C-alpha cells in the first residue's frame, strides 16, 4: 500500500500516456456490470421490430395475447418514452 | 414429376391500389390500425399454407379493406392527408420527423371526422 | 455502373493529362540529360542491390494486427443483439488480448528497430 | 456452374500450379500461396452469398485470419534464410537430403 | 448475357493470377495479386458482399505494402525480370493466357465437363434471389453474428494471433 | 527459448490436435490444422542452425501446400452440399483432393520426400515429436471418412510407402533417416487396413507409437544420431544396448514381440475381404524394414565396435536427466503379444 | 446528367488545388514576415495559371535506367486516386451513395500509397528508393490506429454511411464526445498525407526530392496536384466526422457554406503547423506511432464500446 | 478419431453453424431452407448407409435447389426453340414480352 | 498586409462551394425537385420500384395520389 503508491507516482511522472491507458481499459472492464441501464439497453435493442410479427391461430384458451394491436394485452412500451 | 398448378390470368385481377410510397407511409398509422383483421387473415393464410396459390382471396379482401379505408380518407380529410403527404414525399428518406405540423392536422381532422 | 463511370472518367483524365505532358512540348533528349541523379556524381552500385530492413520485425506484426482490425469492424452492427453481455464480452476479450500481443512484442525489445 | 465458379477454379489451380513450379525467389511462391488463398476467399463468399447462408458469412474472415497468420510465418522463415545466404533462392536450401 | 460485366471481371481476375504464377519478380507478382484483388472486390460487389470485397481488398493491400518492402530488402538483383524479358517467364504467361482462353471457349461454346461438372452459361444473373425483405444487410448481420453465436470462433482466432506474435518473435530471435 | 514459452507452444500444438479430434464443423478442423502447424514451426528451430532453419522452411511449405489443398476440397464438398459436418462428402472430386492433401500431411508416398529430410535436419526431441504426435491429426480425419474413401487411391499410397520405406532405409547411416523411412512404412501400413477397419488403424497407430517413443528415448539417452556414435554405446551402457536390440527386433515385426501384432491383424482382416494378394506383398516388403533394424542390431549389440581412449573419463559419470516412461515404453514394445484380445476395447 | 455532376465535382476540385498552392505560399510568406506572391496578377491571383502553363510546356524526362511503364502509371494512379476519393462526401448530398463509406475511403487511400512505392521503385534512383521505403514505414506507423479510431468514433454513428454523420451531430458536434480521438485522428491524418513534420518521403533536406526526384514537368505536376487534393479531401473528411454541420433539406446552401469554412480552416490549419515545427525523424514517427497512440486507442475503443451499452446511447441502424 | 466431447457435455462448440436450418439471426432463412429440413428429418436416426438409398429423392431435390442445373436445361431448352420459330418467322412474341405491358404494383 | 491573402481563400471557396451545390441542384432537376430517393435496403428499392411501375409513365419521382383511386 506503500510501495504501489510510490509506484503510480513514478508512473505518472515516466509514461503519463500508459497510466491514462490502463485506468480507461480498467474502467471501460468494470463500469458496465454496475451500471442499471445495461438492461435498459438490452430491453432497447428487444423492442426493434425488425421482422413481421406473424399472428397466432385463436383455439380460444390466450386471455394474454391482444385481438387487435390497440387492446390492453401484449407488452408495453410505455417505459421507453419516459427515457 | 408432374405438372404444376397455376391459377388463370382471370383469377389474378382486382381493384388496384395506386397510390405511391409515401402516401402509404403518411397512412400507414392509420391504416394498420383500420384494416387489421384482414391483413392479419391474411398473413395468418400466408405463414401457415406456404403456398401463395391458396390464400388469393384474402388478398382481395386485403386489397378491398385498403380501397374502404381510403375512400373514407378521401371522403372526410383531403386536404390535410394531401398536405402531410406532400411532406412525407419531398424527403429523400420520407422522415417522419421533419413534418409534424402536417401530421397532427390530419390527425386531428381523422379524429373529429371518423 | 456510377462508380464505375466515375472511375473511367478519372482514369482518362489523368492519361489525358500525361498524354498531353508528353506530346506538347519539345523533347531534346541525350545520354547526359537522361543519367540517374546523385547530386552531381555518378552512383557507384546499383539501385537494385538489396535495401536492408531495420524494421522487419514491425513490418510482421503489422500484417497479424491488420487483420485484428477486421474482426473489430463488425462492432457497430454488432451492438444490436439482442444478448449484450455476450458481445460486450467478446469485443474485450479481443481487444485485451490485442494489448498483451503489444505488450509481450514491447517488452521483449521487439519494438526496437535493428542496428 | 456459371462460368464465374470455372473462373475462380481455375484461378485456383493456376496459383496452385504457380506454387509447384520453383523458380528462383522464394517470395514468388509465397505470393503464389496468398494466391490460393485469395481464390479461396472469393470462392467461398460467392457460394455463402448465393444460398444465403446467413451464420457462415463470417467463415471467410476466419480464412483470412489464418491466411495472415500463413504469410507472417513463411515471411519469417524467408527472413532467417536470407540472414543466413545473404539471398533466398531456393537453390540453397540443399544442405538436407532424402 | 447481361453486359458480361461479372464474366469480364472473373478473366480479368483469371489474368492477374497468371500473372503472378508466373513468377516475373516478387514487385511485378504484387501488382498482380493487387490487380486480382481489386477485381475480386468487384465479382464480389457484384452479388451483395460489400463488406467483404471491401475487407478483402483492404487485407491485400496492407499484405502487398509488406511484401514490396521486403522484396526491396531480401529479393532484388541487378536486372528485376517482367514478363517479357525471360522465355520461362513469357512461356508460363503464354501458356496460362491460352489455357484460360481454351477453358472459355471450350465452356462458351460448348456445353461439357471440364473436369468436375458442365457449364452453359448464360451470365450468372439466372440464380439470382429476387427477394423482397428487410430493413438490413443480411450479410451485415451475418458477420455481426460473430460476437454472440461465434464465441468458440473468436477464442480460437484470438489465440491464434496471440500466439502468432510469439511465434515470429521466436523465430527471427536467431542466436 | 523461454521454457515458458516452449510449454505454451507444446500446448499450443497439442492444442490444434485436440481442436481437430473433437470438432463437428470442417472449418474448425482447417482451423486445428492451422493452429497446430503455427505451434509447431518454432518449434522445429529450438536449437537454431541453417540445417534446423531448413528443416522448418520445407514442413512450412508442405504443410501449407496440404492445408490449401484440403481447404479447397471443403469448399468444393461445401458446393455441391450445403454441409459443413464431416461426414461421407458427398463429392468425389473434393474426396480425391481431400484424401491427396491428407496423405501429404501425413507423408505418405508419392509425397514422402519431405520427411527424410525434416526428420534429420532437427533434434531428436523434435523429431520425437513430429514423427509421434504429429499422425494423430490426419489419421483422426481420415477414420471418420473411412466409408467415402476410394480404396484404389488409398491402397496404392500405402503399398507405395510400404516400398518406399523399405527401399529408403536400406540405404541409410544417420539414424534420424533410418526413422523417417520406418515411419513412412508403418504410415503405409496404417493406411491400408483403413478402408476396411479402423479399429486395426488405432492399434496399428498406438503400438508403433510406442516403439518409436522408446526407440527416440534410448536414442536420446545415448547421444548417438550417427550409426558409428551409436557403436560406442556397449562400452559405456551395454544395458541400453541390449534394450535397444530387443525394440528393434520388435519393429521388425518378428513373433512373440509386440511388433507381430498390428501386421498380423491386418492381414487377417484383409482376408476377412477377398484380399490374398496385398497383404503377401505387405509383409514380403516389410523383410526390407526388418534387415537394416537386423543391420543397425549388429553394429550396436551383437558385436563390439573399436572405441576411443576419452571413454574411460565417460565410465566416471552419470546419466543426470532420467525418462521416466522409458521402462514401461520398453515393455509395452516387447512383451504385449499375449494380451492382443484387449484390441476389443479399441471399438 | 450523372456525368455533368462528375465533371461539377472534378473541375472546381483541380481549381480549388491550384489556388490552395499561392494561399499555402501567401500564408508562410506572412508567417515569415515577407509577403509571398504579389506580382503576377493582383495579389498574385495568376501565379497558379502561370506554375501550370510552365510546367505544361516543360520537357518530361524519362530516366534511361528507368522502369517507363510502372514509371508513368504511378502519377496516374495518384491523381485518379484522389479525384476518385471525393464521390462519397456528403456535401449534404453525396455524389454516389454508398452503405460503407468510410470503408471505401480507408481502402482507396491505402491503394494511394502504391503511387509513391512504384515512382519510387521505378525511377531506379537511390533518392527515391530511400523515400519509397520510408513511404512503407510510414504507413505501417499510420494504418492499425487510424483504423481503431475510425472505428471507435463511428460506434456512435450506428453505421458506416458518411450521410448518417450529419444527422448523428444534429444537436452537438462529435468533437464534445471525442476530442482525444479527433486529436489523434488530426496527427493520422498529418502523417497519412505526408504533410509536415512527417513530410519524411519528400524529405527535402535530407533526400533532395525524394521518391520524384527523378520526376519533371507534366508528369512532376500530377504528383503535387494528388497530394494537395488528398490535404483538401482528408480535412473535409475531419469537418464532417468531427464538426457536424446542421443540415436544413430545403436549404442545402448554408450546409455547403458552413461545411467549406470549417475544412477551409482546417487546412489553414495545416499549413500553419508546417510553418510552426521541425521534421520527425521516421523511427521516432513509428515509435510516437506504436507506442503512445495504439495503446491509447485500444483503451479509448474499450471505452466507446462500453459506454453505449452502460448508459443505454445505442444508435439505431443495425 | 472423434472424441465427441460436445454431445458428452452438452455444449454446442460449433454445430450452430454446420446446417442452413438452424436457428439463423432475425430468423433470415436459407433458400433451400424446405429442402434441406426435410432431407434432415427423413434421413435422421436410420444411420448412413441405409439414408443415401431412402432419402435420394429429398436429397435429389436438396441438390437441384442448391445447384439448379435441371432448370437452366429446361429454360435453356425454351429460348433454343424460341429462337428457332422466330428466325423461320412462326412466333410473333407477345407484347408484354417485349416491354410494352401492363405493369401492376 | 494580413489581408492580402483573402482573395485566394474566397477563390478556393468560390470553388469547394461548387460541387455541393451542383449535386444538389442537379439531384433536385432529375427527381422531380424533390430531393432525390434514399435506397439503402432492398424495402426501399421495393417502394422505389413499385412508385414506378403505377406512375405509368415509368419514373418513381412521378406521384399519384388519392386522385388515383377513384
Ligand atoms: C492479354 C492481356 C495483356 C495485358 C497487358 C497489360 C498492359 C500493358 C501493355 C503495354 C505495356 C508495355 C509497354 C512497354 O513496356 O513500353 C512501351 C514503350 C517501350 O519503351 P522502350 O524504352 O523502347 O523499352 C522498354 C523495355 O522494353 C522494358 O520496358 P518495361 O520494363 O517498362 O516493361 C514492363 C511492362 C512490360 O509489360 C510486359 O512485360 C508484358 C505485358 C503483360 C502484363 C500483364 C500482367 C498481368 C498484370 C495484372 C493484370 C493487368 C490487366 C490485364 C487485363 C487487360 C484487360 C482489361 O510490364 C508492366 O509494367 C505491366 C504493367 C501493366 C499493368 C497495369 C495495371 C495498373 C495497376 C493499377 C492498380 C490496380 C487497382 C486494382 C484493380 O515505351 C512507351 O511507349 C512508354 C511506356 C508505355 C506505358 C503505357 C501505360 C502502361 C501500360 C498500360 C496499362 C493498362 C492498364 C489498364
Ligand atoms: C519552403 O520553400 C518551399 C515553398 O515556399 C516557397 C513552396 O511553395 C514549395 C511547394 C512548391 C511551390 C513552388 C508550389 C508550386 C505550384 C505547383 C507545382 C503548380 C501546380 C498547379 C497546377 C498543376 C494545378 C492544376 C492546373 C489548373 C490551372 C487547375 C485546373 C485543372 C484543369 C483540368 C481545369 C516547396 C516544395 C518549398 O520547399
Ligand atoms: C485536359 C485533358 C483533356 C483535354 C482535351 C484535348 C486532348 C488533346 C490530346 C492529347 C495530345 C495533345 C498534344 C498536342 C500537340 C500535337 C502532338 C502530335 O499529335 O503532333 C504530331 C503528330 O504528327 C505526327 O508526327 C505525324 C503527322 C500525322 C500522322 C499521319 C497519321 C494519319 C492521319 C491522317 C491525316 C490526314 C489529314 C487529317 C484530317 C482528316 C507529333 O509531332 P512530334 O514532333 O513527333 O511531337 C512533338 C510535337 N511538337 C512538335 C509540338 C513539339
Ligand atoms: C475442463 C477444462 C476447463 C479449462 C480448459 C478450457 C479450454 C478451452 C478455453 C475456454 C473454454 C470454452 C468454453 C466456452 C464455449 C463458448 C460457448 C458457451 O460458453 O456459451 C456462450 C456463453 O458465453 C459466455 O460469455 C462464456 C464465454 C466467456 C469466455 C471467457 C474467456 C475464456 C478463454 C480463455 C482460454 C482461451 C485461450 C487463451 C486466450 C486468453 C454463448 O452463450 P449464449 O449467448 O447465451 O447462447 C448462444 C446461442 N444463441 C445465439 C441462440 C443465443
Ligand atoms: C493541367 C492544366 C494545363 C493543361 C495544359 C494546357 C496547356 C495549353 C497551353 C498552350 C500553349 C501553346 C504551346 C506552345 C509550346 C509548344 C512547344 C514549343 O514551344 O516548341 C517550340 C517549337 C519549336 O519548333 P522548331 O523551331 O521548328 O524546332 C526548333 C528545335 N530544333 O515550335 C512548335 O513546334 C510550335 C507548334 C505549336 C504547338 C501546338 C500548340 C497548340 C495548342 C495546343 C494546346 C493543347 C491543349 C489540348
Ligand atoms: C496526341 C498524339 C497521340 C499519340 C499517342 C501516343 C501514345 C503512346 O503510347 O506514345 C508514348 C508516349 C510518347 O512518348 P515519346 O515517343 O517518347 O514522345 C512523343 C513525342 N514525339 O508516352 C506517353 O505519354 C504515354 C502516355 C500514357 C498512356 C495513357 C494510357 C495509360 C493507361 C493507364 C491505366 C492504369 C491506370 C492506373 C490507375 C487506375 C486504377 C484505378
Ligand atoms: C479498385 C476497387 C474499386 C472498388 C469499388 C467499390 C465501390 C463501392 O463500394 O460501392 C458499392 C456499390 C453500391 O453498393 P452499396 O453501397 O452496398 O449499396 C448499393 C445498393 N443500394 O456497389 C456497386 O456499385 C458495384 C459496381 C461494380 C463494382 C466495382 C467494380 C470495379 C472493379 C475495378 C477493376 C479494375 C479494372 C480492371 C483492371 C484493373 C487494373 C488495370
Ligand atoms: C486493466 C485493463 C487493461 C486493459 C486496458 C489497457 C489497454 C491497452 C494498454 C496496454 C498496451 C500495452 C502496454 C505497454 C507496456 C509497456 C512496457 C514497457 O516497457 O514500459 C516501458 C516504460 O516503463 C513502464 O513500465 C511504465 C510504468 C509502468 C507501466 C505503466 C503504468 C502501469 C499501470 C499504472 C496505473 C494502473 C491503473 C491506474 C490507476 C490510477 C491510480 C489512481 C516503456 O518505455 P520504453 O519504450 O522501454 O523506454 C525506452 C527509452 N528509454
Ligand atoms: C470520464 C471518462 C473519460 C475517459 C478518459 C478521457 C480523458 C483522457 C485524457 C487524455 C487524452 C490525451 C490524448 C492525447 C493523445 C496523445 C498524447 C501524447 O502523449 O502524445 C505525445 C506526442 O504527441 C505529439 O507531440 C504530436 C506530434 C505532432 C505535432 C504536430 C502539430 C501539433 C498539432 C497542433 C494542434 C492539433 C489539434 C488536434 C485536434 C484538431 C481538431 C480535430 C507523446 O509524445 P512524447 O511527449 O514524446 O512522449 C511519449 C513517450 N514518453
Amino acid at each position: 500500500a506503500g510501495r504501489i503508491a510510490s509506484f503510480l507516482k513514478n508512473a505518472w511522472a515516466k509514461e503519463p500516456v500508459l497510466v491514462a491507458s490502463f485506468a480507461i481499459g480498467g474502467l471501460a472492464i468494470i463500469l458496465p456490470s454496475l451500471s442499471p441501464y445495461t438492461n435498459y439497453a438490452i430491453r432497447i435493442n428487444r423492442a426493434t421490430p425488425y421482422n413481421y410479427p406473424v399472428p397466432l391461430r385463436d383455439d380460444g384458451n390466450m386471455p394474454d395475447v391482444p385481438s387487435h394491436p390497440q387492446d390492453p394485452q401484449g407488452p408495453s412500451l410505455e417505459w421507453l418514452k419516459n427515457l | 414429376p408432374g405438372i404444376v398448378e397455376l391459377p388463370t390470368l382471370e383469377d389474378l385481377k382486382v381493384q388496384e391500389v395506386k397510390v405511391s410510397s409515401s402516401v402509404l407511409k403518411a397512412a400507414a398509422h392509420h391504416y394498420g390500425a383500420q384494416c387489421d383483421k384482414p391483413n392479419k387473415e391474411f398473413m395468418l393464410c400466408r405463414w401457415e399454407e406456404k403456398d401463395p396459390r391458396r390464400c388469393l382471396e384474402e388478398g382481395k379482401l386485403v386489397n378491398q379493406c385498403a380501397l374502404d379505408f381510403f375512400r373514407q380518407i378521401k371522403r372526410h380529410c383531403a386536404e390535410p392527408f394531401t398536405e402531410y403527404w406532400t411532406c412525407i414525399d419531398y424527403s429523400g428518406l420520407q422522415l417522419f420527423r421533419h413534418c409534424r405540423k402536417q401530421q397532427a392536422k390530419f390527425d386531428e381532422c381523422v379524429l373529429d371526422k371518423l | 455502373m456510377n462508380i464505375m463511370l466515375t472511375l473511367l472518367t478519372n482514369v482518362t483524365l489523368a492519361s489525358l493529362l500525361v498524354l498531353i505532358a508528353f506530346w506538347l512540348p519539345q523533347l531534346n533528349a541525350y545520354s547526359e540529360k537522361t543519367s540517374p541523379y546523385e547530386c552531381g556524381f555518378d552512383p557507384m552500385g546499383s539501385a537494385r542491390l538489396p535495401f536492408s530492413m531495420k524494421f522487419f520485425l514491425v513490418a510482421i506484426t503489422f500484417l497479424l494486427f491488420d487483420l485484428e482490425i477486421a474482426l473489430l469492424l463488425p462492432l457497430p452492427w454488432a451492438s444490436q443483439t439482442n444478448n449484450l453481455k455476450t458481445m460486450l464480452t467478446m469485443a474485450l476479450f479481443l481487444l485485451i488480448l490485442l494489448a498483451a500481443s503489444l505488450a509481450y512484442e514491447w517488452t521483449q525489445k521487439g519494438l526496437e528497430w535493428a542496428e | 456452374m456459371p462460368l464465374v465458379y470455372m473462373n475462380i477454379i481455375m484461378a485456383f489451380a493456376i496459383a496452385l500450379a504457380g506454387l509447384l513450379m520453383y523458380r528462383s525467389h522464394l517470395m514468388s511462391s509465397l505470393l503464389c500461396l496468398e494466391g490460393m488463398m485469395l481464390s479461396l476467399f472469393i470462392m467461398s463468399t460467392l457460394i455463402i452469398l448465393n444460398t444465403h447462408f446467413t451464420l457462415a458469412n463470417m467463415m471467410p474472415i476466419i480464412l483470412l485470419v489464418f491466411a495472415a497468420c500463413e504469410a507472417a510465418l513463411g515471411l519469417s522463415l524467408l527472413v532467417m534464410v536470407s540472414n543466413t545466404y545473404g539471398t533466398d533462392y531456393v537453390q540453397n536450401l540443399n544442405l538436407l537430403q532424402c | 448475357m447481361t453486359m458480361y460485366i461479372a464474366f469480364i471481371l472473373s478473366t480479368i481476375f483469371v489474368i492477374g493470377f497468371v500473372g503472378f504464377s508466373s513468377k516475373p519478380s516478387p514487385i511485378y507478382g504484387g501488382l498482380g495479386l493487387i490487380v486480382s484483388g481489386g477485381v475480386g472486390c468487384g465479382i464480389v460487389l457484384n452479388f451483395g458482399g460489400s463488406f467483404l470485397g471491401l475487407m478483402v481488398f483492404l487485407i491485400y493491400l496492407g499484405g502487398m505494402l509488406v511484401v514490396f518492402g521486403y522484396t526491396t530488402a531480401m529479393a532484388t538483383e541487378m536486372y528485376p525480370e517482367v514478363w517479357v524479358s525471360n522465355k520461362t517467364v513469357f512461356g508460363a504467361f503464354v501458356s496460362g493466357l491460352m489455357m484460360e482462353f481454351c477453358m472459355v471457349y471450350y465452356a462458351l461454346k460448348e456445353e461439357e465437363v471440364e473436369i468436375i461438372f458442365k457449364f452453359n452459361g448464360l451470365g450468372d444473373w439466372v440464380i439470382y434471389d429476387t427477394g423482397d425483405s428487410g430493413f438490413f444487410s443480411e450479410e451485415a448481420m451475418g458477420i455481426a453474428a460473430l460476437y454472440s453465436y461465434g464465441t468458440w470462433l473468436v477464442i480460437v482466432t484470438g489465440w491464434s494471433l496471440l500466439i502468432g506474435v510469439v511465434v515470429i518473435m521466436e523465430i527471427t530471435r536467431g542466436n | 527459448m523461454n521454457p515458458i514459452i516452449y510449454t505454451t507452444l507444446i500446448m499450443t500444438v497439442m492444442s490444434g490436435t485436440m481442436l481437430v479430434m473433437i470438432s463437428s464443423h470442417w472449418l474448425l478442423i482447417w482451423i486445428g490444422f492451422e493452429m497446430n502447424l503455427l505451434a509447431m514451426i518454432p518449434v522445429l528451430m529450438k536449437n537454431f542452425n541453417p540445417r534446423a532453419t531448413e528443416a522448418a522452411t520445407k514442413y512450412f511449405l508442405t504443410q501449407a501446400t496440404a492445408s490449401m489443398m484440403l481447404m479447397m476440397a471443403i469448399i468444393i464438398n461445401l458446393l455441391y452440399s450445403g454441409q459443413w459436418t464431416i461426414t461421407k462428402m458427398f463429392n468425389p472430386v473434393a474426396m480425391t483432393m481431400m484424401t491427396m492433401a491428407l496423405a501429404m500431411k501425413l507423408g505418405l508416398s508419392p509425397f514422402h520426400f519431405w520427411v527424410p529430410e525434416v526428420t534429420q535436419g532437427i533434434s531428436l526431441q523434435a523429431g520425437l515429436l513430429l514423427l509421434t504426435w504429429q499422425k494423430l491429426a490426419p489419421l483422426s480425419v481420415l477414420c471418420q471418412i473411412s466409408q467415402s474413401i476410394n480404396p484404389n487411391l488409398m491402397l496404392t499410397m500405402a503399398m507405395l510407402s510400404i516400398l518406399i520405406g523399405g527401399w529408403g532405409g536400406l540405404n541409410q547411416t544417420q539414424l534420424r533417416k533410418i526413422m523417417a523411412y520406418s515411419s513412412i512404412a508403418h504410415m503405409g501400413w496404417m493406411t491400408a487396413v483403413l478402408p476396411y477397419n479402423t479399429t486395426m488403424t488405432i492399434l496399428n497407430l498406438l503400438i508403433y507409437i510406442t516403439m518409436t517413443l522408446a526407440m527416440f528415448m534410448l536414442l536420446i539417452h545415448s547421444s548417438a544420431t550417427t550409426t558409428l556414435s551409436l557403436s560406442h554405446t556397449w562400452n559405456k551402457m551395454p544395458v541400453i544396448t541390449s534394450l535397444m536390440m530387443v525394440t528393434l527386433l520388435s519393429m521388425g515385426g518378428l513373433p512373440p514381440l509386440s511388433g507381430f501384432m498390428p501386421k498380423w491383424m491386418i492381414i487377417q482382416e484383409m482376408t476377412k475381404n477377398e484380399s490374398i494378394i496385398m497383404p503377401t506383398l505387405m509383409a514380403m516388403t516389410a523383410l526390407l524394414n526388418l534387415y537394416f533394424y537386423m543391420r543397425l542390431a549388429y553394429s550396436s549389440s551383437l558385436t563390439m565396435f573399436p572405441s576411443t581412449n576419452n571413454m574411460k573419463m565417460k565410465w566416471q559419470f552419470e546419466h543426470t536427466k532420467q525418462m521416466k516412461l522409458l521402462p514401461t515404453m520398453i515393455v509395452l514394445s516387447t512383451l504385449v503379444l499375449p494380451m492382443t484380445p484387449a484390441l476389443s476395447s479399441l471399438n | 446528367m450523372f456525368m455533368i455532376n462528375i465533371l461539377s465535382l472534378i473541375i472546381p476540385i483541380l481549381l480549388a488545388v491550384a489556388f490552395l498552392t499561392l494561399v499555402e505560399r501567401k500564408v508562410l510568406g506572412y508567417m515569415q514576415l515577407r509577403k509571398g506572391p504579389n506580382v503576377v496578377g493582383p495579389y498574385g491571383l495568376l501565379q497558379p495559371i502561370a506554375d501550370a502553363l510552365k510546367l505544361f510546356t516543360k520537357e518530361p524526362l524519362r530516366p534511361a535506367t528507368s522502369s517507363i511503364s510502372m514509371f508513368i502509371i504511378a502519377p496516374i494512379l495518384a491523381l485518379s486516386l484522389a479525384l476518385t476519393m471525393w464521390v462519397p462526401l456528403p456535401m449534404p448530398y453525396p455524389l454516389i451513395n454508398m452503405n460503407l463509406g468510410v470503408l471505401f475511403m480507408l481502402a482507396m487511400s491505402s491503394l494511394a500509397v502504391y503511387s509513391i512505392l512504384w515512382s519510387g521503385w521505378a525511377s531506379n534512383s537511390k533518392y527515391a528508393l530511400i523515400g519509397a521505403l520510408r513511404a512503407v514505414a510510414q504507413t505501417i506507423s499510420y494504418e492499425v490506429t487510424l483504423a481503431i479510431i475510425l472505428l471507435s468514433v463511428l460506434l456512435m454513428n450506428g453505421s458506416y454511411t458518411l450521410s448518417t454523420l450529419i444527422t448523428t451531430q444534429e444537436h452537438i458536434w462529435m468533437i464534445f464526445t471525442s476530442w482525444p480521438l479527433a486529436m489523434m485522428w488530426f496527427i493520422s491524418t498529418l502523417a497519412e498525407t505526408n504533410r509536415a513534420p512527417f513530410d519524411l518521403t519528400e524529405g527535402e533536406s535530407e533526400l533532395v526530392s525524394g521518391f520524384n526526384v527523378e520526376y519533371a514537368a507534366g508528369p512532376f505536376a500530377m504528383f503535387f496536384m494528388a497530394e494537395y487534393a488528398n490535404i483538401i479531401m482528408m480535412n473535409a473528411f475531419t469537418a464532417i466526422l468531427f464538426l457536424g454541420a446542421s443540415h436544413d433539406p430545403h436549404t442545402p446552401e448554408l450546409y455547403t457554406i458552413n461545411f467549406v469554412l470549417k475544412t477551409l480552416a482546417l487546412t489553414i490549419t495545416f499549413l500553419w503547423i508546417r510553418a510552426s515545427y521541425p521534421r520527425f525523424r521516421y523511427d521516432q514517427l513509428m515509435h510516437l506511432l506504436w507506442k503512445s497512440f495504439l495503446p491509447l486507442t485500444l483503451a479509448l475503443c474499450m471505452w466507446h464500446i462500453s459506454l453505449p451499452i452502460m448508459t443505454a446511447s445505442i444508435p439505431p441502424q443495425s | 478419431p472423434f472424441f465427441d466431447v460436445q454431445k458428452r457435455l452438452g455444449l454446442d462448440l460449433d454445430r450452430w453453424m454446420t446446417i442452413q436450418s438452424a436457428e439463423q439471426p432475425h430468423k433470415i432463412p436459407g433458400r433451400c431452407h424446405a429442402f434441406e429440413k426435410e432431407w434432415i428429418e427423413c434421413a435422421h436416426g436410420i444411420g448412413g448407409i441405409r439414408a443415401e438409398k431412402e432419402c435420394k429423392i429429398e436429397f435429389d431435390d436438396f441438390v437441384e435447389c442448391l445447384l439448379r442445373q435441371k432448370t437452366m436445361k429446361r429454360l435453356s431448352a425454351i429460348k433454343r426453340q424460341r429462337d428457332k420459330l422466330i428466325k423461320e418467322g412462326k412466333y410473333t412474341p407477345p407484347p408484354h414480352h417485349l416491354g410494352k405491358e401492363d405493369p401492376r404494383p | 498586409m494580413w489581408f492580402e491573402i483573402l482573395p485566394g481563400i474566397a477563390v478556393m471557396a468560390a470553388c469547394l462551394f461548387i460541387p455541393g451545390m451542383a449535386t444538389a441542384h442537379i439531384h433536385k432537376f432529375t427527381n422531380g425537385g424533390k430531393e432525390k430517393r434514399v435506397a439503402h435496403f432492398s424495402y426501399q428499392w421495393n417502394l422505389m420500384e413499385r412508385d414506378r411501375r403505377i406512375s405509368g409513365v415509368n419514373r418513381y419521382h412521378v406521384t399519384k395520389g388519392l386522385e388515383n383511386i377513384d
